[PDB]
């Protein structure tokens, strides 16, 4: 759904879907080649 | 940096005798905001 | 007719393997994509 989110001080607006990108144990959120926020990790359940 | 003590470490298996040729990134382990002044160190060797 | 058939039969080779030609369309696509990417990347700048 189209909502607004705030993850550990990272904010934005978009839709959130289940992904398959595997983050490293320490990486928090993923960015793109054009350097824009693309994928974030849920701080509670460590879900991507 | 900025009063923080950052730890980056990696335990690479050895193929050979000493300093094998290869690449391996060092993932951070723990960040600690101490904020003190460091100029010298000395490694500790176990004595049995 | 035989000379023309032989000449037309080598078109599919010299068009790609020899490079040279066929670079203008690739240059157009690359330039437009690069301009778009540079425009998007500017959003992360601080500008002071
Ligand atoms: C934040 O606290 C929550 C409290 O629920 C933790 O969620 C639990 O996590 C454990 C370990 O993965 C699971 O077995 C439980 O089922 C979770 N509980 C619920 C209600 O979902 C969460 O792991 C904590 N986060 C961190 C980073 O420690
Ligand atoms: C320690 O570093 C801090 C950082 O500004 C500074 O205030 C202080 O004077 C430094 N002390 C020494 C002995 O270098």
């Amino acid at each position: 759904k189209c909502v607004n989110f705030n993850f550990n001080g990272l904010t934005g607006t978009g839709v959130l879907t289940k992904s398959n990108k595997k983050f490293l144990p320490f990486q928090q959120f993923g960015r793109d080649i054009v350097d824009t926020t693309d994928a974030v990790r849920d701080p509670q359940t460590l879900e991507i | 940096i900025d009063g923080y003590f950052k730890i980056y470490s990696k335990h690479t298996p050895i193929i050979g005798r000493d300093f094998p040729q290869g690449f391996s990134a060092l993932e951070p382990l723990v960040d600690l905001p101490i904020g003190i002044n460091i100029t010298r160190f000395q490694t500790l060797l176990a004595l049995n | 007719a035989n000379q023309f058939n032989s000449a037309i039969g080598k078109i599919q080779d010299s068009l790609f393997s020899t490079a040279s030609a066929l670079g203008k369309l690739q240059d157009v696509v690359n330039h437009n994509a690069q301009a778009l990417n540079t425009l998007v990347k500017q959003l992360s700048s601080k500008f002071g």
